């Protein structure tokens, strides 16, 4: 139930 | 891939990508690049809408710089790929 905002969100912070 | 404050210009193809996102610069660092990347996925809504990890990038002009029909958020390197190919550091 992820978000393509919230998932993209962990990528880019890492 | 150069570090979180390190600057880069992006070649012509991803540029344009970025400016349909709403970027109004023409030097990033890489966690910019990548904040218009996605700005640009969610807004065409590329993203797979029931798996939203996978992204749809065919028959998209994003795809024809990733060079792949799709990719997964949780498997960059297609994406890490492309911006070694399109980003001049700085």
């Amino acid at each position: 139930q992820q978000t393509f905002x919230n998932l993209w969100r962990l990528l880019l912070q890492n | 891939l150069p570090g979180e404050g390190t600057q880069v210009h992006p070649r012509a193809p991803l540029l344009q990508i970025l400016k349909v996102a709403g970027a109004q610069e023409e030097v990033f660092t890489v966690k910019e690049v990548m904040h218009y990347l996605g700005q640009y996925i969610m807004m065409k809504q590329l993203y797979d809408k029931q798996r939203q990890h996978i992204v749809h990038c065919h028959d998209d002009p994003l795809g024809e710089l990733l060079e792949v029909g799709s990719f997964s958020v949780k498997n960059p390197s297609p994406l890490y790929e492309m911006l070694k190919r399109n980003l001049v550091i700085l």
